[PDB]
């Protein structure tokens, strides 16, 4: 059982979180990775 | 020769747990921890509000 978690930060921004478990029996998740992303378009005149 | 033999998944034992007296409510485990309530304040436990 994987579970990714997106909480707003600020403008654009989030924040990404991951967890695992064993579905049936687990309570226990153990996060195994996390980083931040912004949702800013891009310039893509300088491309190619 | 008695054995016992069980086997309720455990989210029956999350769904069995009702409702909560308490405005907390109770846990979904899942990932950050996770506070789950329902309120109808005709009940008694919510009836003062």
């Amino acid at each position: 059982h994987l579970q990714t978690s997106i909480t707003p930060t600020t403008k654009g921004e989030f924040k990404v979180e991951f967890f695992i478990k064993d579905n049936r029996n687990s309570t226990k998740w153990t996060k195994t990775s996390n980083g931040r992303i912004g949702l800013f378009k891009h310039n893509p005149k300088n491309n190619k | 020769d008695f054995e016992e033999y069980w086997d309720e998944p455990n989210q029956s034992k999350m769904v069995k747990r009702g409702p909560s007296n308490n405005l907390l409510g109770h846990d979904q485990f899942a990932g950050n921890t996770l506070m789950e309530l329902f309120i109808d304040i005709n009940k008694s436990a919510h009836q003062y509000l």
